[PDB]
């Protein structure tokens, strides 16, 4: 005979529309951070976890709609955020560039037709050699010939902050907590919370910076080793510390572009022109190779190892591209995976104003300058590599060689993202029973 | 609002406690007053489905012809077409969530024979 | 769904059975269709809108004590003023619509007297009978 | 929402109307109608939704209680009179049911669980 | 022993939603006027209203949430009106003006923006002098050196109807339908709206036009009479009318500026060239001055009560602002607050075409000119004072000096939205039996 | 939407015009 129980504790699996949280810090500097719509709740004081006994789920991290989502929601985040900042389309107009390490940063002059008298203004700036292009010397900017550029909105910051996601009331997250998970499989220790563990939004191409650590060891994740176009991702146990500036010290000019709106550039330097370095342990970082190397040797068959460089001639893939205060950093990192595992280091980078955020067609944003000697340290929490594989020669080669790899910018994500599960909750059913 | 794993016996002894709390409101007080243009659309359409499922549980249950109660003995009895298992061991060796996916493809007929059998009873 | 061509007592002899076809309509089966500003904003309008008629006749029978009923009698008394025929006329002769338009100028004198007697004077004899 | 007597009906004279139960849920529905631009389309859209998630946490409420079906429900919870008192001829002559709520929004706050989970 | 009822009559404190109110008047052709943009049906016929005997409320004018509610009502209705029209930026070149009532209008030559199809033509507008700025006879539009100008679609009429306020579901309106109150504390003759009376949402600085009339007698109802900074809001018995001309037969240009863009000024003036004035006449306004003289006690003891002058020194404050047409007069009302007392006259008015909405500093409207000869009256319903603040004297004054003085809006509104509060119902409660 | 100069290619069904681009990139 059926009978009807409701309040039954049983899931299935789900893909919903997710909730923010985040700490209420109400900095009130008149700042407001673009992720201004991520407290939609504070951050919920001692979150409490709740561990199944005996349920096994399997969980599939490249498959997590988690990811995708979080991928939707900083997109809209950032086009909400710059939408209605100042177009810069008034300076497209062909330059005047002379130099001001040879030719790295240029003195360019232009005549600027949207002053309000609607008379030509002479006007000049600096600019870095990435954001122009040549079209008998004269220059454009890189991106007009495209799209729309428009400038960062002042007073609008773009600094990670950790972000919570929380399931909507009717749906629970469930947490892999199994030692060396890795993929695409059966977990045990499974728990339910309501919100994830703070991930911070941060942004790079090759190196990925101040993530989660691994417990206890060097973890290499991957949907498919033997299929070479697959991206690795490693965990590591232990944060590479590494310092980076941009010591030149920049004075900020301001153009009057149109009635409401000023453009920023950098108006002169002072003092001597130096390449904006970054500084990594030259131990830690081999060491790093190391373990990587091993515990690779232990995935792959067991034979020599290499690291080599970036391949592509691509500016965001080929090097790091970080977000450091308000600058992108263009890091050479060929300086790195340049060693064969058979058992201070400086990187130069260039800055660049004109980014082709998320690789979007339609616009590019434009960064402004930040007066001068910019300092940030991060830490390194893992990377994205690739092996390279190659084409079926015979037996020609013992050693699998490895590159730094970059693109998608979804595993910035679902390296840290990966261990939770979203299921709805279906509290209704039946059983047989003796009865009526 | 674990044991999940639990069998079925043991998980529906005193279901009526952890259904309180699921039950304590979909989104128990509002979000519990805690949480009191695309943000905006995307949760209202989260909202609005939050309800309907309240709405649609209780409305099937007060079909069936149980209403302010959690577990109720129906007048539709057990085809073995459905599942033919001793009723021992599907309350003491299988948990809910097996037992859910065991049946998962009968759910449409049961449910459908409970709401003929329970809506004629003369009224 | 029905029919209404039919006499009120012959087309309530099912209403047992028809109910609860018409109440599972409003809420289930089309919202599993559904699983899918010009066929946006609308549609969510029309879910909601839904969802407050479902409830405003489920507040009502819960007024009026018909909790979970299809068919419930409650202690007011018809006034014969409001369509003063035969109780043959009514039940055998006209059909659901039409009865319901010739009254439809009394629903609101009906509505009130259901409220004041049923779960209200109905309640206040009931407190004062739990006293004890 | 007419509320006669909504300030001294006796106290025991609004409890033989309690007509204005019928609006909340109501009277939206004919606002609607009548109706039948998001710079006040989601705003408006927004107080529908939030009307019908009101009116259901009470109707929780009481189910929870076991008053669901009830306009008037006893419950069996002593009042305590550590929390207020004063006679019944008072409450119930003279209605304002505000020096109640501190203490009051704890103690039935509280008390709706734990009264259905101990009732038998 | 608990009992729960769930009718109970209480209420709070909450804000919302107030809906929207129209009378449903046809459109006539045009637009819908931007407030017919309000398609909410009109407040059935005798709407309901309910006198609860026994209540007694604290309805605080001036904090009354129905006030701000309104202000955000109308500058958001006003920017979407405005948004879709054309821009008037290329008209911000420099004009060579001719000066053709002692200047007042001026003939100003283009010498760019002249010509859709491309020439090096020449075009010619006339203009007001409040609208333009010396930069021989070289001038520019006063507001282009910090605002971008739209010009307000020449369809669409911003003409005031009555709009009432409704209460959603869940919310009552609580009406203060009391005599002489003050704007603060009991009025205890409360009952419960489901709209209130209509208001036009008219906007006229030191003089309120079109409100409702004082019953019995004049109220004063300052916030408090002793702190200096406040704004008396004064509420006249019967009423006042003032008859507003701008006695001038016009005729129109429409220039085609950029594609689509075309803009609409004025061509020339038949007949004579006459000033704008607006006629009010032998008003005896000594009731007013009676119900200070109650109040007078209290502000600076029993004195001579003067009104002398209007001050301050910026027009959009000092003079009146008023709304006649698709027009806008800027009146000196100097000649009606001139008398002192113990205890026809005109207005000389210009006209002015680019209008600084509510001081959104960067944006300007620009009214197109009327087609010609425009009369209108008004009724004079209130007036918005100050009190000069007491001086750092040896208390020597026998004398107290008001002034017309205003420019905040909300005051035009709190005179008539004083009498209502919002409040949320809330049914359900407990009360100690003896009972099960 | 600007001046167009048309030489056309029944007759002028189809009108041929030569046509001076508001500058899109350049400015010039
Ligand atoms: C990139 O930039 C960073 C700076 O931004 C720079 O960081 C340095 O890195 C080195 C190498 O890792 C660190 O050196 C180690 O320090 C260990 C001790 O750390 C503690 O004590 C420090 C000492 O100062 C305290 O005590 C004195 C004396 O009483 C007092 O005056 C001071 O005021 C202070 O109280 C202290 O500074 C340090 O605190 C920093 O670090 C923590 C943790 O990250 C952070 O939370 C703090 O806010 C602060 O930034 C901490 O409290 C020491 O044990 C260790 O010794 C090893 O070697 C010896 C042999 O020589 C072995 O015997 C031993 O077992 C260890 O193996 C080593 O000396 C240095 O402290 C960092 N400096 C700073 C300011 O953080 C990176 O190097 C840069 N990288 C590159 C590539 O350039
Ligand atoms: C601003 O402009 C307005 C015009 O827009 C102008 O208004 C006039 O103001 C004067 C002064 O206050 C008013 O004069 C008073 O009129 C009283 C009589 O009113 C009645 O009769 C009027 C005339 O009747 C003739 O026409 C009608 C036409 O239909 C015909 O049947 C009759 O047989 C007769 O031939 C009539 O117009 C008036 O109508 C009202 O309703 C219409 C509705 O549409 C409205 O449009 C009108 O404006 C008006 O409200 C009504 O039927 C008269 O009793 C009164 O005299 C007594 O009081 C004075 C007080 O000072 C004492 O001194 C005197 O001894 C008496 O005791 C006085 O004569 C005049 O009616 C107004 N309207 C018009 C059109 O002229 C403002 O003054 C201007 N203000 C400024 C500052 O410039
Ligand atoms: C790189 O990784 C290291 C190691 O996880 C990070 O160090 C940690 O930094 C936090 C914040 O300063 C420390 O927390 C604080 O500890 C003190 C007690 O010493 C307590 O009083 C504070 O309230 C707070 O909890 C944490 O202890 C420290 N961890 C260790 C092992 O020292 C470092 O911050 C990371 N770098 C970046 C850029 O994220
Ligand atoms: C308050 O409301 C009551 C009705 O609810 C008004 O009527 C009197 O109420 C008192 C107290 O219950 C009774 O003793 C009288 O007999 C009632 N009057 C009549 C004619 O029956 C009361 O007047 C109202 N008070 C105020 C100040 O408004
Ligand atoms: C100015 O006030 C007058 C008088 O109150 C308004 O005119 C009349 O108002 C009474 C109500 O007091 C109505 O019964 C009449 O039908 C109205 N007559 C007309 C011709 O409108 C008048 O509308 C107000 N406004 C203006 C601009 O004059
Ligand atoms: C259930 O839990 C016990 C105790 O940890 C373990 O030995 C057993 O293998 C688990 N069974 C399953 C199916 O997970
Ligand atoms: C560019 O600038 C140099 C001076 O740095 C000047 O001599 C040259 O004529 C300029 N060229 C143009 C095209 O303006
Ligand atoms: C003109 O072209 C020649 C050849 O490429 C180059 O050397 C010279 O510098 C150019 N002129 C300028 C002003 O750059
Ligand atoms: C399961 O996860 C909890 C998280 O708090 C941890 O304490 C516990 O040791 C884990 N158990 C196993 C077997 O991994
Ligand atoms: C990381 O893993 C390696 C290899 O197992 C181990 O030697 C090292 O101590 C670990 N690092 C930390 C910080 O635990
Ligand atoms: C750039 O060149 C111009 C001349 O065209 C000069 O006036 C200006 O000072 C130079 N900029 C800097 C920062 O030296
Ligand atoms: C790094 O510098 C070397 C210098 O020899 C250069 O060959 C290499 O292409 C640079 N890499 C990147 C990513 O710019
Ligand atoms: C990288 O590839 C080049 C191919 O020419 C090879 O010569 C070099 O030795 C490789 N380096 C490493 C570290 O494998
Ligand atoms: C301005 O207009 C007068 C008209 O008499 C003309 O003589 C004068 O040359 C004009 N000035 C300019 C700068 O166009
Ligand atoms: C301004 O004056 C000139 C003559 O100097 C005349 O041709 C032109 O039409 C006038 N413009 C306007 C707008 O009246
Ligand atoms: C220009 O106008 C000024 C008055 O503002 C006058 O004094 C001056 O003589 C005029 N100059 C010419 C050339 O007309
Ligand atoms: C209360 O308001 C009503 C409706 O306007 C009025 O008839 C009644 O006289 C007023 N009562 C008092 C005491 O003012
Ligand atoms: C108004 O009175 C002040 C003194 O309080 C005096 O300075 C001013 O000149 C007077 N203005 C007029 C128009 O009488
Ligand atoms: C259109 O006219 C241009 C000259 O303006 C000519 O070069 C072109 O060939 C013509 N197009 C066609 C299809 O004949």
């Amino acid at each position: 005979w059926v009978t009807v129980y409701y309040g039954v504790p049983v899931w299935k699996e789900a893909t919903t529309t997710l909730f923010c949280a985040s700490d209420a810090k109400a900095y009130d500097t008149e700042v407001r951070n673009v992720w201004a719509t991520h407290c939609c709740v504070p951050t919920d004081p001692n979150p409490q976890e709740v561990v199944l006994e005996n349920v096994t789920e399997n969980f599939n991290m490249w498959k997590n709609d988690m990811v995708e989502q979080m991928h939707e929601d900083i997109i809209s985040l950032w086009d909400q955020s710059l939408k209605p900042c100042v177009k810069l389309t008034p300076l497209c107009v062909t330059l005047n560039c002379t130099d001001y390490e040879r030719g790295e940063i240029k003195n360019c002059s232009f005549n600027i037709t949207t002053s309000i008298r609607d008379k030509v203004q002479k006007e000049y700036a600096l600019f870095y050699k990435l954001d122009i292009v040549p079209i008998n010397n004269s220059y454009r900017l890189i991106n007009c010939n495209t799209s729309v550029i428009k400038q960062a909105c002042p007073k609008v910051s773009f600094e990670p902050i950790p972000i919570h996601y929380c399931a909507p009331a009717g749906f629970a997250i469930l947490k892999c907590n199994d030692k060396k998970f890795n993929g695409t499989g059966p977990c045990t220790n499974v728990s339910t919370v309501q919100c994830t563990h703070g991930i911070r939004p941060v942004v790079s191409t090759q190196l990925l910076l101040n993530g989660s650590l691994a417990e206890k060891e060097v973890v290499i994740r991957s949907q498919n080793f033997t299929n070479n176009a697959k991206v690795i991702i490693v965990q590591l146990n232990e944060s590479v510390v590494i310092n980076c500036t941009r010591p030149n010290n920049n004075t900020r000019k301001s153009i009057h572009i149109a009635p409401g709106r000023w453009f920023y550039t950098t108006g002169a330097i002072i003092g001597d022109i130096r390449q904006a370095h970054c500084n990594i342990s030259r131990v830690k970082w081999n060491n790093t190779l190391k373990q990587i190397a091993t515990k690779l040797r232990e995935q792959f068959k067991n034979k020599t190892i290499a690291f080599n460089q970036s391949s592509g001639g691509d500016p965001e893939i080929v090097m790091h591209s970080f977000n450091c205060g308000g600058e992108f950093f263009y890091c050479n990192t060929t300086q790195l995976f340049n060693s064969t595992w058979n058992d201070h280091i400086t990187l130069p980078c260039r800055i660049k104003q004109i980014i082709n955020m998320w690789q979007k067609v339609g616009k590019a944003m434009y960064a402004p300058p930040i007066r001068g000697q910019i300092r940030c340290s991060s830490n390194i929490t893992g990377l994205l590599l690739t092996r390279d594989g190659g084409s079926n020669e015979n037996k020609t080669s013992e050693t699998e060689t490895f590159r730094p790899a970059g693109g998608d910018m979804r595993d910035n994500w679902r390296s840290e993202l990966y261990k939770y599960k979203v299921v709805k909750i279906e509290p209704l059913g039946v059983a047989p029973t003796k009865c009526k | 609002l674990g044991a999940a794993g639990s069998t079925m016996g043991a998980a529906s002894m005193t279901l009526t406690v952890q259904a309180r709390q699921l039950l304590s409101g979909i989104v128990q007080q509002q979000n519990n007053l805690l949480r009191a243009t695309v943000w905006g659309i995307k949760q209202l359409q989260a909202r609005v489905l939050a309800v309907e499922r309240y709405l649609r549980d209780q409305q099937l249950l007060g079909i069936w012809g149980c209403s302010g109660k959690l577990i109720c003995c129906t007048a539709v009895p057990w085809n073995n077409s459905w599942s033919n298992r001793s009723l021992d061991m599907i309350w003491n060796n299988m948990t809910w969530i097996e037992w859910e996916r065991e049946i998962d493809n009968y759910t449409g007929l049961i449910y459908n024979l409970l709401e003929e059998s329970q809506n004629q009873q003369e009224k």
